């Protein structure tokens, strides 16, 4: 038939974060070097 | 059957068929667009030419 019956969520807590942005052409992407972030001295080899 | 599966299952194949319909009455749309392709080859000179 036609179905679109996908729900959607309940516009949830929207914060501000000290993220890193750029853009690419069209497309708007993060970028992320998790080193001194989630690995610093965690002694496990960044993937 | 008389029963809730035999109702289910005719709206199952009434749902098949909307998607098919919707498809080939779209599709016309798209085969336009496919044959002023093949005749807009058809009249064309390279432009090396």
């Amino acid at each position: 038939n036609r179905e679109t019956l996908d729900e959607l969520e309940s516009a949830p807590q929207t914060t501000r974060v000290r993220a890193d942005l750029v853009a690419i052409g069209d497309r708007l992407v993060f970028l992320e070097a998790l080193e001194r972030r989630i690995y610093a001295a965690t002694n496990v080899p960044y993937p | 059957d008389g029963t809730g599966i035999s109702l289910h299952r005719q709206l199952r194949a009434i749902q098949q068929l909307a998607r098919n319909v919707q498809a080939v009455l779209g599709a016309f749309e798209r085969g336009t667009a496919d044959q002023m392709l093949h005749v807009l080859l058809e009249k064309a000179p390279p432009l090396a030419l």
